[PDB]
């Protein structure tokens, strides 16, 4: 038996971040969907790309380690030192911590919109289960399966009958 | 009954990251965002690199034996070692750091003569703490004595004119003998007085003779002060004794970055981010190396770690 | 042909932000929504009050344009004030980075709020075509179409009508 | 068949901005966060101001010629000018920068006779570089002369207590003559010593004679030097020779602030926040202007522009 | 009369922070659902183990209240640290925002996500009343409530009935 | 019809907060951020802790009266009070807050004898300002007088090596009498210098002898200074007169944190963030309350309160 998103994930899906499990009277299969993939794949790399930047800020021995400069200023500079060291060290947290929230979030709407979709496009003809799947109350050989995959399955070609087998 | 379900990847072995909300929640993978790799050398290549070694840095600007090299160097960065000394003959310069942030950037320098010419005393003030073939002194620098043992030091202005457009870095000296003794053995009794003015700049010196500490062989010390003489502007020397006079001034060529380091040069990498034990190479944000680096670097931080979820969350 | 915000965006909505285009025999018309949009607005605003302050700490002059400092104290003043211009122009992109995904996002949040509200007053009246709209499956004359923008469209009254045509 | 479409609006030109998650993202408004606008004039409304212009802030407390209407000076805001000048017979003040800064937020100074009285000396010391009606000086100082050339000069002490509830900002001088020859026909011979002590406060001084650089006719400097008199405190001067002294004591009036500007003031704006180009009137967080700027600004940062959006994606 | 949290929340729901109120013969009671509060209780707890945290760094003096330090240094000093207080205003303004919004959203998203999860294992046995509800299409004893509240109601076993109570 | 509900709690009195898109929107539950209390006492618990009360920081170095408790005195927590003085005999320290910060860290300081002895002077210096039982001294110091009023000053050399592995704090005294007469009747006529070098360090002094204030008595000053003198170093110091000599230099002990606070102390609180006005205690990130608070402290910022959400919106 097969099961979807709202329980697990898929260690056995390799070639994409989101996709298809299928059981049919032809067996078992699974495709990866590739828009939704390369949008969650876009989205996080336009971060790193945010992220990745390299300052062109120049800076300079303001100190010496050789040669021990007066007390008092060197106080001084320590001190201003330290406090922007705290305060780059508390964004540094933040950010890091604010940006995976919203990864996860974001990977999680992802899928969602996935979900909904299909959903929407097997319009009367299924049923949600609850694990993440569709009961469809018709038979869809490999090619009805893919028609539903790259968004081309038309509902009403297969209404009459699965409208039907709901009662 | 025929079913088409909907799910996403995930992985054993996670990766643990934090969030607003979670600490170590696992997502299928993440990439680090503190820096701690660190090339143990001075990443030269595409800058002209002067290594300073036994050269101290202010040095260049007076002339020990150690720098003779470095009389006019030129660099786009300049490396200082532990071992570099400013001096032969034992003193310090006043405001000597601020003056070491001004060379660290100033592309090298370039000596031109400020033309001084002397009547009445001696000009070869020399010691065996500054050696080049047996005794010497400073090489950009005279040691006016009195013209014999004793005798007295005819008072004396001396002065020179900026006619360049930049500011001219212009340094001296005030010794301070062993003894009194010394100092009239040098410069006859009386006392003496040693008075400085550009338009900008008025300050005054007195010798402090007295014993101190035996520092290689030497128990008196030399001052070195300098100041910027602008451009058109004079500065004037007046004084009777105890001068170490300037015979070049010092013009700054361009920019450059100075640093102090104890590991090798390679020319053949590359770098913008130093630090006294090497250089950083490195795209990330932040760094957990060494709090002042310099050139162009990632921030730094207290944490060693801080690692960025780079997929969605894992649920295997 | 009609389609709704899955698809994309209405040119022609000009006096709000969010809407309702309907289509029956009377023709094709297209309203604003206004507690959704001023939804939206009123959160907007709550941001610019927020980010528009103007700070009340003083500073004055620590440098001299005219008759330069000491050099010691002029480059730690020099030092100081660049670390603290990297501070804030790091926490002014990431301040509108962060606030700009979070308008985004709020935005669509209140065109699905407003899209979920229909479909729940529609109940059993009404399927999801998935371009943003519903199939009514009855007779919608202009006030009818009206009494599902005001929210008071009773499904009830429908329902026989309705239920049949979608069996 | 029947249906209702839901939707959101959208235009043709959509404005770029920046998220998380993406670069250039069009949304269907935005407004800027970054003030690039500058009003190139001083806006004064509502600020008693004070336009320095050839009066040198420091100037004062001593009174060069330049400085005449501004002895008792009182203001809100105060504006320095490049062409300003502190003195007119060369020199400069010791800790200048420090007691500018204190002048700049004063509200300006009232000022009180210290009530010196002399005997058997001169008291008119004056020069072609100070001029009103032909040679004069500082007016509020008293260039000390001996009663005739080369004559000797009394040694004297004077005292002044700070009777007032704030403290009292004292000034004096040092006269550092072009020659020996010169100090002598002035001071006469012997050497010369100048004692200045509080309670909280002691130092020493001894002039400097010799020749510098001729600037405005002259080869002498006076070195100007202050401090704060405390409550109740007493200062007092011990002297026999280069003294420059005070006539009168400075007091601080209130709050001002002071800034450095190129351009003309302007009553019939109004504004807070302060830079050499003119006055910033914004309510955006931040600027890309000067990061010198003064008063209540908002903060400097590096970028032209940081767009925020106000409205949806736009997709149209 | 009974309504949800589409309408207001319950001042008497007083065990829980999410919950259950039923209708049905036997009248009328409210349960507090343990894991959906749990789960944004363990949340909210994270962010205060995040913002609670001590400081390590030390600080020193590097000014005297008795007696004041020279008036340069002691500006340079006043100006540092009042631009590290406006930096910190800032940050604890902006965290505390930023924070509460996602609380606010993260406790918005447990009731959608426990509403969502009914929805789905009362499948085609009940419909969404709008205010936050369920009309089951048949008889519901206490026992039966309780099923769908441990999450073990067997919509199969109601099906025939509540398909044909809603036809 | 049966039918099930989901909701959520809610009470009547809401807190409120704000978010990034409203002012005020109403919460079921918040917590403080900012710390605003205050324990109005230092609490010591757990640490070595010296109330110097009437004794200066400084004094602990040099021994007026007042700081004899504390001449080798031993801390984790120094706490220095208003009314402490450093002095006894009027005077300052040249350098002094450097120096403060450098105790205030020190853990404490072990005092050991420099091994000066002298011949043909004096050495028992004293005055009514600093009494023991009558006429006394700075303990750690040698007023070193003429053999015999108006008698003439040896002039003298002494060293000393640091022969210990960490740095030795060395301090001297430079009297700068109330007139030229009581110099002489004390050192003798005249001019007086006294000159003090160790290897990294030179530097010069003359007496400003003239009158002052009367403080306490006193018309005259001492001028204290001092140094680091590095391990196998030494120290040497040439003079004739108007020397306060050192009979012992200062090793610092090992680390402590020093505060300057107006409250008691209390053994049985602890805490690590102090201030003037007592110790604050709290796991709160901020805090409201001073500004200059010193220890590991959540960070000062400008506003009373910021909630934080703890609960979901409050729907009633
Ligand atoms: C898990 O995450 C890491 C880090 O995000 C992934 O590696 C990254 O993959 C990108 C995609 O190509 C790399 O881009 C590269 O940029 C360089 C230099 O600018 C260019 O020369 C390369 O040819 C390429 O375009 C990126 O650098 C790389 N980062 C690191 C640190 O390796 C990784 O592939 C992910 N792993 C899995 C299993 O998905
Ligand atoms: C696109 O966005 C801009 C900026 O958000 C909109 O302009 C803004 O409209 C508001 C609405 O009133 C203006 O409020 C004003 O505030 C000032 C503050 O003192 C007050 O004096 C005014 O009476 C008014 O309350 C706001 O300032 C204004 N901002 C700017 C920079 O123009 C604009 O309307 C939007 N465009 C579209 C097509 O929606
Ligand atoms: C409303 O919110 C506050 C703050 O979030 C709630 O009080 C907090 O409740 C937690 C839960 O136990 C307390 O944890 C305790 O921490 C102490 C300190 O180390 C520890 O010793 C205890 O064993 C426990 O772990 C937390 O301290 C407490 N905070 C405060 C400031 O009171 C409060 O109960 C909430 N109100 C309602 C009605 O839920
Ligand atoms: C400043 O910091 C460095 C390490 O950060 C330390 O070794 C040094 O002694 C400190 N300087 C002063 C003057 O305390
Ligand atoms: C400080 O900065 C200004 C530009 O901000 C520059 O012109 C000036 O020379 C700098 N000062 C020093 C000492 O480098
Ligand atoms: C200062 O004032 C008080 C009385 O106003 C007086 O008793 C005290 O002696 C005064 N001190 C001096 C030095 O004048
Ligand atoms: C520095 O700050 C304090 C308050 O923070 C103030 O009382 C003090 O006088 C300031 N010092 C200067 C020199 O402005
Ligand atoms: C320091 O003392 C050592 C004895 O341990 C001695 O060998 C050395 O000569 C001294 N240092 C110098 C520079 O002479």
């Amino acid at each position: 038996a097969i099961a979807g998103f709202i329980e697990n994930g898929w260690e056995g899906l390799i070639d994409g971040w989101y996709g298809f499990r299928h059981q049919n009277a032809q067996g078992e299969g699974t495709a990866a969907d590739y828009k939704s993939t390369q949008s969650a794949i876009d989205q996080i790399t336009g971060k790193l790309n945010r992220l990745i930047e390299k300052t062109n800020q120049q800076f300079e021995l303001i100190d010496n380690e050789f040669t021990e400069v007066e007390k008092q200023i060197g106080n001084v500079i320590n001190w201003t030192r330290d406090s922007i060291t705290e305060v780059w060290s508390y964004n540094a947290e933040l950010l890091v911590a604010m940006e995976n929230q919203h990864t996860i979030d974001l990977a999680d709407s992802e899928m969602d919109k996935l979900y909904e979709r299909v959903k929407r496009q097997l319009r009367e003809n299924a049923e949600e289960d609850g694990t993440g799947c569709f009961e469809i109350f018709h038979k869809c050989d490999d090619d009805c399966m893919a028609s539903i995959r790259n968004n081309t399955y038309d509902h009403s070609k297969y209404r009459e009958e699965a409208m039907q087998n709901r009662i | 009954g025929d079913k088409i379900c909907l799910g996403h990847h995930a992985v054993s072995n996670g990766t643990k990251v934090n969030t607003l909300t979670e600490r170590g929640v696992e997502v299928v993978n993440a990439t680090e965002t503190v820096e701690r790799t660190n090339i143990p050398r001075i990443c030269s290549k595409g800058k002209r690199t002067v290594d300073l070694g036994q050269c101290g840095l202010l040095g260049t600007i007076t002339g020990p034996p150690q720098c003779d090299q470095f009389l006019e160097f030129s660099a786009d960065l300049i490396i200082e070692r532990r071992e570099g000394s400013d001096v032969c003959y034992p003193g310090k310069f006043v405001n000597e750091e601020a003056l070491r942030q001004i060379l660290r950037e100033s592309g090298g320098i370039d000596k031109e003569a400020m033309g001084f010419t002397y009547s009445g005393i001696r000009t070869n003030g020399a010691t065996s703490s500054c050696r080049r073939s047996g005794s010497s002194f400073y090489a950009e620098m005279k040691w006016l004595l009195s013209n014999t043992d004793n005798a007295a030091f005819p008072q004396m202005t001396k002065s020179y004119k900026n006619t360049r457009k930049n500011p001219a870095l212009i340094v001296w000296g005030i010794h301070h003998s062993g003894s009194t003794a010394e100092q009239t053995k040098l410069y006859g009794s009386g006392n003496k007085l040693v008075t400085v003015g550009s338009s900008n700049y008025q300050q005054s010196f007195v010798p402090s003779p007295g014993a101190r500490t035996q520092v290689n062989g030497q128990s008196g010390r030399i001052d070195f002060h300098w100041l910027m003489l602008n451009p058109n502007d004079t500065v004037t020397f007046s004084f009777n004794g105890a001068f170490i006079a300037p015979d070049r001034a010092s013009f700054l060529r361009g920019k450059s970055m100075g640093i102090q380091s104890g590991v090798q040069v390679d020319a053949d990498c590359e770098g913008d981010c130093y630090y006294s034990g090497g250089t950083i190479i490195s795209n990330l944000p932040f760094q957990n190396i060494d709090s002042r680096a310099v050139g162009k670097c990632p921030r730094y931080v207290k944490q060693r770690s801080l690692l960025l979820a780079t997929g969605m969350k894992n649920v295997p």
